[PDB]
This record gives structure tokens, C-alpha cells and sequence, in this order.
């Protein structure tokens, strides 16, 4: 009877236990996807960051995102990308009509797409992808000035 | 109709460009109901099954 | 001996079916929230396209997301979005010059973020309406005529 009892009440947990472990592996699976995909993402960022600071129009107190963030807290509450650059088009237009001169001229400055992109991850992460290919394209102005 | 002409010829470029972006917006919006009506369906098989 | 080898038999596989059977409900639960979330995502962006065409700046062939997207695929690799917006401005400020007397003015819009939005849909659903954040707004461009 003993006997019985014990190998009953393991015939109903070992399934249960391992299902569990199915689950488990199913998700673990998934979480380093995750942790591969937003490593890439957040050495995409860096890059990016790193690039703009190399032009020194803005200067920064360290490179810490975190950091950087809150030195440029107010513009960020202040204004949105679309109004920036609408407005930023608008100052181009009418200024030209002063500096003619100087013979302005804008041109964006884009990154090349990383290949890991067509490491197909899914439909989680496929907004992330399309919403970097939006935002990398930034814009630049350049002015002959004294040759 | 000299003055017509030039105010009719601006608004003629400007209403070129508008129609560009509606064009843009309206197969913009149009894609994204595609993929949402294409992952719904995806969805609905899969809760059948 | 028969019947014995049935009733071990048995003993095992019932609890190994019902572990299935657990873990096949919770994937029918998940698998029902995600077609809500589809159906409610579908049934707004058609209203966003039935709303767009209402305005009646473009003609529709047929009402049919793939239909209309092969109505009009080609501009979608011709421009993108942002590089739209910025020469739309650069035509939008230089004919300025010439309508005075319409007096331009060009408004923004945006439509009530739906409040489904609110349901505890979880991470994974967040992307798409950050994506519908981005992609609802739009510009429309107003001239003052004969009153």
C-alpha cells in the first residue's frame, strides 16, 4: 500500500514538473533573444550617441545615458521632434534670405543600417527596427565661410 | 487673369505635394491595417486550433 | 495480466494528459487575449483609413487594406514619411509668398487614443500602440476663400 502511494503521487507530479520545465525552457529561450536583441540595440544607441558627440555642437558631462538624459531634461519637456524640425526648416527657408552670402547648404547624415537587422527576431521587436531606420536620419547644415 | 495665372500655378505645386503626402499617409495607414487584420486572423486560427 | 498492464498503463498516461491539457488552456487563454487585441487593433486602424478617405483627398478603388495598399504601393518606397513632412514644409513656406490673400494656416490632428488601451494587454502588446502613438497624428492644410 506504501509502495502505491508513492509511486501514484509521483506519477501525477513528474508531468506536472515537467511541463513545467517545457515552460520554463520556452521562456528562457526567449529571454536571451531579448538579452541578445537589446544588447545589440543599446550598442546601437551608444554608437549613435558617440557620433553625435564627436561633432562637439553639444557638450556633455559624461558618457552616461542616464546622465546625458538629465542634462537635456528641459528640451525634452520642451519641444517634440516634429515640431523641431518643422520650425528648424522654417528658420533654413527665411534666414536664407540674410545670409545668401555664405551659400548655405543642409544634407542629412544617415547610418548604414547594421546587418544583424536581418537576424529575423519576430513581431515583437520588428516596431524597434522600423522605429530605428525612422529616427537614425539627422540633418546637418554646412556655410562656406572665408574659403 | 495675369495675377490668376500666377496664384492658380502655386496653387497648383502646392496641391501636387499635399496630394503627395495624403498619398503617403493614406497607403501608410492602409499597410498598417493589412498587418493587423493578417495578425488577427493568424490569432483567430490559432485560438480555433 | 492484461488488465493490470491496462490500469498501469493508464496510471501514467492520465496525468500526463492532463498536464498537457494545462498547459493547452493557458496557451488557449493567451492565444484568445492576443486575437481580442488584434480585433480591437484592426477595428481601429480601419476606422483611421475610413476617417482618412472621408476626407476625400484621394480616391478609393475598394475598401480593402490590400486592395487600397495596391492602390497605391508604389509611393510607399518613393518617399518616406519624415522626408515627406520636411519638403511639404519647404513647398508649404514658399508658397506663402504667393497666397497671401488665402492666408494659409496649417493645423495639426489627432484622434482619441482609444481607451481599450487601458486593459492590462501586457509588455509584449506596448510596441503596437507605440507605433499607432507615433503614426496617428497628421497635418491638413487650410485656406481661408470666399468667405
Amino acid at each position: 500500500r506504501e509502495a502505491t502511494e508513492g509511486i501514484n503521487h509521483l506519477l501525477e507530479t513528474i508531468p506536472q514538473k515537467k511541463a513545467k520545465q517545457e515552460t520554463c525552457q520556452n521562456e528562457l529561450a526567449a529571454a536571451k533573444t531579448s538579452a541578445e536583441f537589446w544588447s545589440n540595440m543599446a550598442d546601437e544607441w551608444e554608437q549613435m550617441v558617440r557620433a553625435d558627440i564627436a561633432r562637439g555642437f553639444v557638450e556633455v558631462v559624461e558618457m552616461d545615458p542616464v546622465k546625458i538624459v538629465k542634462q537635456l531634461e528641459s528640451i525634452l519637456g520642451k519641444y517634440d521632434r516634429s515640431k523641431l524640425n518643422e520650425q528648424l526648416t522654417k528658420t533654413f527657408i527665411n534666414e536664407q534670405i540674410f545670409l545668401t552670402e555664405y551659400r548655405m547648404f543642409e544634407y542629412p547624415e544617415e547610418t548604414e543600417r547594421p546587418e544583424w537587422f536581418s537576424k529575423e527576431w519576430g513581431e515583437y521587436y520588428e516596431p524597434f527596427m522600423n522605429e530605428w531606420n525612422q529616427l537614425q536620419s539627422r540633418r546637418l547644415i554646412l556655410m562656406e565661410y572665408k574659403g | 487673369l495675369e495675377q490668376l495665372e500666377r496664384e492658380f500655378a502655386s496653387s497648383s505645386r502646392l496641391v501636387n505635394q499635399y496630394h503627395s503626402y495624403n498619398q503617403y499617409i493614406l497607403a501608410e495607414r492602409a499597410g498598417k491595417w493589412q498587418d493587423a487584420l493578417k495578425r488577427y486572423t493568424v490569432a483567430e486560427e490559432h485560438v480555433k486550433g
